[PDB]
């Protein structure tokens, strides 16, 4: 019976924008969307401890 | 010649912090990385 997972980390300007600076201005146009998705992570990552 | 090249170092910080109503020191967790780099 599986009991834990894989505790992933994704980092949003590195996976989207990677290793542009002209991009990264336009993900502070939207608002928290990477914020969701680190507290998510966040949560899963302590509910498999 | 073949050069291979290596992202550049990048990782999770995270703050370890007690609660502001003990203390004020904190301490920083730079993760998946060596010591021996930044
Ligand atoms: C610390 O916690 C106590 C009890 O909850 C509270 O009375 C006090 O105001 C807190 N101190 C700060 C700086 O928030
Ligand atoms: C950090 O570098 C040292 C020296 O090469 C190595 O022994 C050690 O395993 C490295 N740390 C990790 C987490 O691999």
């Amino acid at each position: 019976l599986p009991v834990s997972m894989t505790k992933t980390s994704v980092d949003c300007t590195m996976y989207i924008c990677g290793d542009s600076t002209e991009c990264s201005n336009l993900l502070l146009q939207y608002g928290s969307f990477c914020t969701q998705l680190k507290r998510a992570l966040t949560g899963i990552a302590v509910e498999q401890d | 010649e073949i050069l291979d090249i290596t992202p550049c170092s990048f990782g999770g910080v995270s703050v370890i912090t007690p609660g502001t109503n003990t203390s004020n020191q904190v301490a920083v967790l730079y993760q998946g990385v060596n010591c021996t780099e930044v």
